[PDB]
């Protein structure tokens, strides 16, 4: 079934959790500069 | 011989002695043999009475005589037993004559309805950073040790039980916690070594002991956690607050089975019988915190769990876990590592946000539980704030044996991590600077720490004190 | 250096299925010795209780 | 007539009769006690003796003790007077306020509503919680539960419920407290007066309270299920009003069946409960029902042990509901809250005719891409975000949002969060996940969206963010 | 209720079409008069829908003329709640279906007993239709309920238990009922009996022991995956797993 | 979907064209569907003959409709008919049996009925003797042999 | 077959040998020819003399050969022979088990027939107090004093066994064995992330002992937490400061390993006996990245650090 | 008999996995508590009580020896299943055989790395 590599919680699964939250950490920051420039202009 | 008061032993063994006669005997009734030894009638049948030898039952041969002591199974309780060794009965076992209570109490009494109980709001302090600080404990409260053998599970109930030195000595009677350890199938060296631990420590001034090893009978393995929680009861009642470690539950249920199995009543999950739930949860619903009505003390239970390879998903802890308020998981990845104590912060929590932790706490804990949070899932470009940030805090949650500290002192030190004046500095030496920096801030400044409990929280002034001490400290520390 | 770096991507996802398929294998027999184990020792219990009464 | 204990082996105790055999299930009065203590009749043994179940604890018990048939089963208060009022598995009250003066009495064994009876109304019950009404939206007068593992949320999101709920609900309701924590019991009983549903100086409740927690025997809890949904029963049939049944633990009810089925000469089933698992449930869930006369909203919380959905207790009583609420420990740890399962939470009510089509379609699209969102982090975990194409990272940027965009602070976990309390309207909560799968928000940060109430705060917390960054 | 199936010579293949009026089933997993098809898959997947849909279908032959393609079916509700059969008849009626349709109903209130020999009650009705040259369908809502009835009865009685507490002949249990449904050949009556049982897996598993025992006994089987209800795919079935043996020649040319 | 009924008619004529020698069928516990497909298959074929004495199967079925006692005892049933041809008439005899593991559930279902203490993973104490006692039987002798094609259904995928 | 009997002979190679007291053995349920061998052995070394009456150790024997009754009692037989030396003169005894399990089997084996309801795994109910009765003699008193060396068998390497399991309770220092450490090569195969003492405390042996040996533990549980990782993508995918960790964890491994005196029959390889002070060193030089530049296989089976860096040297 | 008459002789038992299942039907039988996979408690003691008798008698008593070679049928390779590692507890040695080997046509397969005997190591000739 699909899913199957986070329920089961190993290390491909927290390498995978810990690799979204740090692209959509970056991608954060960069829209938040965004609504910064959109905001003043 | 009178059939009704006294009776004769029909068949004995495996502590299991069936008595014929005893006509006007009681459920859960204690009974003499002929011997000396004493017993507790649990099944009464038609035919015969299934009575349990309370110790050896080897002295108990065939045709002995069963008398009456005509009360349900009871334990002295008082303050005379602080500072005393007892077995399951309440009888002294540490060559110190014999006990002078003066009042008994019985052992499966009912626990405290709805209207005698109010909402916790007195804190239980610990005096171990990771769990005052992330996993506070309130007066009162069922508050879960579970974790793997030799994962330090006895470790927080010690440091627990001397941190209340500092409340026992001072003049305030509500802030005092007399505590009650009860071991349950451990062995006779490893409570002797903990007895003198308090005892090194002045622990045992204020600690009572119900020591129910290996060597004794199941019935007393089974009954030595219900008389101790009614010795706790007697503090809980009068006004005053009392602290109970039941170490551990996993080896009752093992002695109430064998117990069970042995009466010829029939198995159930894993050969265990089926009020297995039962017996823990009346135990611990006992713990509890009483109104000013009825008294306004409390009953503080912090339950022991021995889990196989990790697996809280097993059955006898999974029924005390729903039981208890909260659980503290010691995972033993982080244990070999060095994280000691091996408290996992995911996963361990408490479900009480009252005024356990304090204004001071608070403020510095709230913080710490955040980044913490936001570390674990990165730890799994410039963003190295969060990474370096979590690991210097880690480390600073990592406590040793029999040192337990004050609410101020942790501040202190939790104050130095949270502001970042550990960042730079490397993540081996963060325990030489703990050391050194909480000997320096007790040494001198005892007025900063004086200001923290008398204001209750850090103030504008302590707040710009305590940056002076730390700045000049990181740089006499590095080269 | 992209055929270099093609041939290389189908050799190591090769031995990355073949590696898998191998752990798979292992797993299968361990799952089906657990099957028989919980089968086996959740109908002791009920004989166990039925021959109690 | 007059029974003698023969025997007593924990909480099963034998009474033998010399003529006059009372049949089963009546309550029979123990002679010689402080407290009183009743035994329900469960089987006849045999040669004039009978098998019964103790309702409080057994020590204390001789054999040859009197034990006097009351004639009728276990009867209790109802109407009026069991609101506002803390009352025991028999009736007694255990609220400090002397005995309950009630017109009528009701015994909690009773035949269930036969199948011409039954009732077909399904119109939806707004709570104002965004992950159910959604997804899994109750019905008013339909029965509800709500699945979770140990500390996962069902008490913070039951007692969620009956702010919501009960407070605008104008007819009575009930709480039957099964086998749970003593100390929650004591946090309900106060919060109620303080808010005022519960009144004390006069006669204006609206709750009913029947407690039967973990410290009791096996008896006592196996048996509060019926004594709460009898109350419930007077004010579905007697008074033609609409009623609220709250149910915390019904676990706790199936559970205590097992830890006396031993004893009482069954075979044990699988996973160590009784065989009678589901015939026990069967006759009490019955009775908790929307006849054509009343109507009971039940809202029950479901303990499942080791978050194990297979296990007999929980998987039963999936056949019992109309909507479900299956609460994740997995969803839980990653902050979400409450940890309602959006792929594993159905209703009879969604449907495109009952709820409309724009409802149908929102809830089965944010279904949609939540599922998809798990076919791709299987693929992320070898690949990464950045190789993924461009269609594969705005689902997960999509999704990521909607997950967070369910979360919700509640008003009862103020303590808890912090934040304060919300409560989204319904089509409120339809346009705000509506917008996010059209695609109006992708600019915004996932953040935003993460506890809060309506669309209109996502927006105005991207302000704030925005301002600090 | 208790009546042992037709042999060997009183039966022939299946030949007949039994139209459910599902794209899915009616292409790809094509179902005949007489055949025993399997309705197996997690809870929430939809297994009831298909068998509703199913009876809703036969109206179009039923309001005709032509005997031969007529169906009467049977609804063997067990374990279920009324309140759920209510809203089942009333979705049966409001359709003009239930003219020709029968609701056995053993709910959770009523005995294990009966729960026990609802199927086997239905069946029996069935049959009748079967041995008079008419054709039948009967759906059993679900075999695994029944089969926890029938272990509540058997261990109360004292009977030796076996495999998850359940009975030592809990495969008999539902392969005589299942054999009962079969196609008769012109010589005897020249009607049909066509089974739909429906079984409850726990978490997708295919492997347990009563889903295994009933896969085993039925010429196919329908799986419904959890998986596929939410990605958009309704009805959820899995075209990969799903197959049906017997009734691929029992299918219309155009079709 | 792979020829098994065709193979199956295949050796019991190549057997009796070759050897000849006759065979024996015995279903075992499988779907009287099947059963009825396979007769009239064989009356297709030609193995057998319902005109003239020149049949080569003897059928003995005991189908999942009848008891655990019956579907126990069918093999044992179609096994006796097979020894006559090997022990009296002297021949190289063919039993097919429509499956083993049907013989095997039968025998599991009548040891529990019976009360008898299950084995492992549910199966009866006497697996190996019951299972022995039959398949010891299917032997070559003095006077003849018994050859013995039996399907497997392998539960649970699982060869162990 | 993982290294009990193996690893106790070494420990009464080393210990027994160098100690003032008397030692005591007791043969459970084990191989009778092990007892032919370690009794021919101890005559041959001289610690059981058969002219003078200056014997270091006393014998007893219930072995696999003999019934349940016999098996049962005879870890109590062998105790009773060391408490007399404790309680009455005053002696540190020496005491050897093995093996500890086959008291406990015996006792399931008799409980069926002595018509009890049998507990989890077919286990006898009074499984708990049989052993805690007995184990509880096994200690240190005031007087005198016992160490007990006790080798307990593992059914089916389970270690959740209740056999085992119950055990753990019992002890002040464990010696996990793991087949798959054995199956590598690694002997002693002593489990690091499993073996556990109540000693090891930096109150005790001392902070350098302390934190050089969480150290290892730590870079092993990171090596182990990796192992997914490698099999399914490979080292290639890891990063530089993964590589390192993995590299050191091999080497760490390997040094673990160790030459016995009594396996110099068996594998030809010379015994080693390594000082206290010396362990800790050789430890903490490789934790560091003092020799990261060696390969791994000079590690493997060697005594002190100064051999392993010799081992190298020969080869090119 | 030729080992306490000064003669050396070999036995097989051939073998004791069959044995097991025989001696756990009889147990079963006798209604007597089953342990892992559904085998008495007195399986080990079954097989060590027997091959205990296989042993080397000195000069005194005759010198005449007993060779005992007990066969063990393994499910998948699973040497750590209840009945294997019962019999490898007993006996000085074992001879793994893998079916991986034993398909590639390298017979007698033998797994080198897990077949061992110290034993019959010491009674072997200086040429080999
Ligand atoms: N083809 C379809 N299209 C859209 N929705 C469907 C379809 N089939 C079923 N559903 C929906 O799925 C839900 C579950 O359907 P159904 O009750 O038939 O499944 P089930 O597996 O029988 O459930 P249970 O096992 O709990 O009785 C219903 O709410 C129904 O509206
Ligand atoms: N914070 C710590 N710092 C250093 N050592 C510790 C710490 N906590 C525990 N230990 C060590 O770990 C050992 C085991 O701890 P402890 O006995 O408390 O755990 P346990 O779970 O109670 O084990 P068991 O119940 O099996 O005896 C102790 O002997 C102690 O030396
Ligand atoms: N809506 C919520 N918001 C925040 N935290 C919650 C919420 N619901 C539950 N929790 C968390 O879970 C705990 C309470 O869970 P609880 O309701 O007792 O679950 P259960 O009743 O299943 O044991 C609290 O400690 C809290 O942190
Ligand atoms: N220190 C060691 N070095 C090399 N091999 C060993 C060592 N310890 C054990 N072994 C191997 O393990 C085998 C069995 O050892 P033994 O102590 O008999 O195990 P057990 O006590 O589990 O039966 C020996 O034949 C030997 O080859
Ligand atoms: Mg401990
Ligand atoms: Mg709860
Ligand atoms: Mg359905
Ligand atoms: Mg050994």
């Amino acid at each position: 079934s699909a899913g199957a590599v986070r329920d089961a919680g190993g290390a491909f699964g927290k390498r995978e959790q810990a690799e979204e939250e740090r692209y959509f950490r970056a991608r954060a920051k960069e829209q938040l500069a965004a609504l910064k420039k959109h905001h003043e202009n | 011989v009178d059939l009704e008061e006294t009776g004769r032993v029909l068949s004995i063994g495996d502590g299991i002695a069936r008595v014929h006669g005893l006509r006007n005997v009681q459920a859960e009734e204690m009974v003499e043999f002929s011997s000396g030894l004493k017993g507790m009638s649990l099944n009464l049948e038609p035919d015969n009475v299934g009575v349990v030898v309370f110790g050896n039952d080897k002295l108990i041969k065939e045709g002995d005589i069963v008398k009456r002591t005509g009360a349900i199974v009871d334990v002295p309780v008082g303050e005379e037993l602080l500072g005393r060794v007892v077995d399951a009965l309440g009888n002294a076992i540490d060559g110190k004559g014999p006990i002078g209570s003066k009042a008994r109490r019985r052992v499966g009494l009912k626990a405290p309805g709805i209207i005698p109980r109010i909402s916790v709001r007195e804190p239980m302090q610990t005096g171990i950073k990771a769990v005052d600080s992330l996993v506070p404990i309130g007066r009162g409260q069922r508050e879960l040790i579970i974790g793997d053998r030799q994962t330090g599970k006895t470790s927080i109930a010690i440091d627990t039980i001397i941190n209340q030195k500092r409340f026992n000595d001072g003049t305030d009677e509500k802030k005092k916690l007399y505590c009650i350890y009860v071991a349950i199938g451990q062995k006779r060296s490893t409570v002797a070594q903990l007895v003198k631990r308090l005892t090194d420590a002045d622990a045992m001034k204020y600690t009572i002991v119900v020591s129910a090893t290996a060597s004794d009978a199941a019935p007393l393995q089974y009954l030595a956690p219900y008389s101790g929680c009614s010795m706790g009861e007697y503090f809980r009642d009068n006004g005053k607050h009392a602290l109970i470690i039941y170490d551990d539950l996993s080896k009752q249920a093992v002695a109430y089975r064998q117990m069970s199995l042995l009466l010829r009543r029939p198995p159930g999950r894993e050969a265990y019988p089926g009020d297995v739930f039962y017996l823990h949860s009346r135990l611990l619903e006992r713990a509890a915190k009483m109104n000013d009505a009825f008294g306004g003390g409390s009953l503080t239970a912090l339950p022991v769990i021995e889990t196989q390879a990790g697996d809280v998903s097993a059955y006898i802890p999974t029924n005390v876990i729903s039981i208890t308020d909260g659980q503290i998981f010691l995972e033993t990845e982080l244990f070999y590592k060095g994280i000691r104590p091996a408290i996992n912060v995911g996963l361990s929590v408490s479900r009480v946000g009252s005024a356990a932790q304090t204004r001071a706490m608070k403020q510095v804990a709230g913080t710490m539980k955040l980044e913490l949070a936001q570390y674990r899932e990165v730890a799994a470009a410039a963003t190295q704030q969060l990474l370096s940030r979590g690991v210097r805090l880690t480390e600073l949650l990592k406590q040793g044996q029999y040192s337990p500290m004050a609410i101020e002192e942790q501040v202190a030190v939790i104050y130095a991590g949270v502001r970042g004046y550990l960042d730079k500095l490397e993540p081996s030496k963060i325990t030489k600077f703990e050391n050194a920096f909480l000997s320096h801030v007790i040494s001198q400044h005892q007025a900063l720490l004086g200001k923290i409990r008398t204001d209750g929280k850090i103030s504008e002034e302590s707040d710009a004190k305590l940056k002076e001490i730390v700045t000049n400290f990181l740089a006499g520390f590095e080269a | 250096s992209t055929t270099s770096e093609q041939s290389a991507r189908m050799t190591a996802m090769d031995n990355a299925s073949k590696n898998a398929s191998e752990m798979i294998d292992k797993l299968t027999l361990t799952f089906n010795r657990t099957r028989q184990a919980v089968i086996t020792k959740e109908l002791i219990e009920i004989i166990s209780g039925a021959a109690a009464l | 007539t007059t029974g003698r204990i023969v025997a007593v082996i924990g909480a099963v105790v034998d009474v033998q009769f010399d003529e006059g055999l009372p049949p089963i299930l009546n309550a029979l009065e123990v002679q010689g006690r402080e407290t009183r203590l009743v035994l329900e009749v469960a089987q006849h043994l045999g040669e004039s003796t009978v098998r019964t179940i103790a309702m409080d604890g057994t020590e204390g018990l001789v054999r040859g003790q009197k034990v006097l048939d009351s004639g009728a089963p276990i009867r209790i208060p109802v109407g009026p007077e069991t609101l506002g009022r803390i009352m025991n598995v028999i009736g007694e009250p255990i609220d400090e306020r002397g005995p309950i003066k009630t017109k009528q009495f009701a015994a909690i064994h009773a035949e269930a509503p036969e199948f011409v009876e039954m009732s077909v109304e399904q119109e939806i019950l707004v709570t104002g919680i965004k992950v159910v009404d959604l997804l899994a939206p109750y019905a008013k007068g339909g029965k509800i539960g709500l699945f979770g593992g140990a500390g996962v949320g069902k008490t913070v999101l039951i007692m969620e419920l009956i702010n919501n709920v009960a407070k605008a609900h104008g007819g009575y309701s009930v709480f039957a407290g099964v086998g749970e924590r003593t100390r929650e019991g004591n946090d309900l009983y106060h919060e109620m007066i303080e808010s005022g549903v519960i009144n004390l100086k006069d006669a204006t409740s609206k709750v009913a309270l029947v407690y039967g927690q973990m410290n009791e025997p096996p008896g006592a809890r196996a048996r509060v299920a019926l004594t709460g949904l009898t109350v419930a029963e007077y004010f579905r049939d007697q008074e033609g009003q609409d009623v609220l049944l709250f149910i915390d633990n019904i676990f706790r009810f199936t559970q205590a069946g097992s830890e006396v089925s031993a004893l009482l000469g069954r075979i044990p089933s699988a996973v160590g409960y009784q065989p009678t698992l589901a015939t026990d449930m069967g006759t009490m869930q019955e009775r908790i029902t929307t006849t054509k006369k009343g109507s009971i909203t039940s809202v029950q919380a479901i303990y499942v042990p080791a978050d194990d959905l297979t296990d007999p207790a929980p998987a039963t009583t999936f056949a019992h509901l109309d909507a479900t609420t299956v609460l994740s420990r997995a969803i839980a740890e990653l902050g979400i809250y409450p940890a309602v399962d959006p792929l594993d939470s159905t209703s009879r009510i969604m449907d495109p005719n009952i709820v409309g089509s724009e409802h149908y379609d929102v809830a089965r699209g944010v279904q949609k891409i939540l599922q998809d969102y798990k076919s791709l982090q299987d693929i992320i975990a070898i690949l990464g975000m950045d190789e993924l194409s461009e269609e594969d990272k705005l689902t997960v940027s999509r999704a990521r949002k909607i997950q967070r965009f369910l979360s919700q602070p509640f008003q009862v976990a103020e303590v808890f969060t912090g934040h304060l309390g919300k409560l989204v309207p319904l089509k409120e909560t339809i346009k705000g996940f509506q917008q996010i799968l059209a695609g109006e928000y992708d600019h915004l940060p996932e953040q935003a969206f993460y506890m809060v109430g309506p669309i209109e705060e996502a927006v105005a917390k991207a302000d704030k963010l925005a301002e600090e960054h």
